[PDB]
């Protein structure tokens, strides 16, 4: 059962680490959307805001 | 003593027998088994590290 169970984490733990570098990737590109999505929202907003305070003055 | 020499002559040729062509294979079978062991009880090692 030892020699079961060692070869069960085994293969499941290959898998899984390559998930993981999926995963992580993954993560990271969801991450730096949000960001440069907020970003972009930012910067349009204060284009906006400059366009407003154009027509203010 | 006659019968015990023949057995024990008997004896030795099924004892040469086996050591030559009996042990050379279950020796070796269990080598590759054992060796077989041994790569996996690694990979296992391995994969904890990866």
């Amino acid at each position: 059962a030892e020699r079961e169970a060692m070869l069960a984490k085994t293969a499941a733990d290959n898998r899984k680490s390559a998930e993981q570098v999926a995963a992580a990737q993954a993560d990271y590109e969801k991450e730096m959307a949000e960001a440069r999505a907020q970003a972009s929202a930012l910067r349009d907003e204060a284009r906006a805001a400059g366009r407003s305070v154009v027509d203010e003055k | 003593m006659s019968i015990f020499i023949g057995q024990l002559i008997g004896f030795a040729v099924i004892a040469f027998i086996i050591v030559k062509w009996v042990v050379p294979p279950v020796r070796t079978l269990m080598r590759n088994q054992q060796e077989a062991v041994r790569a996996a009880l690694a990979e296992s090692a391995e994969a904890a590290k990866k």
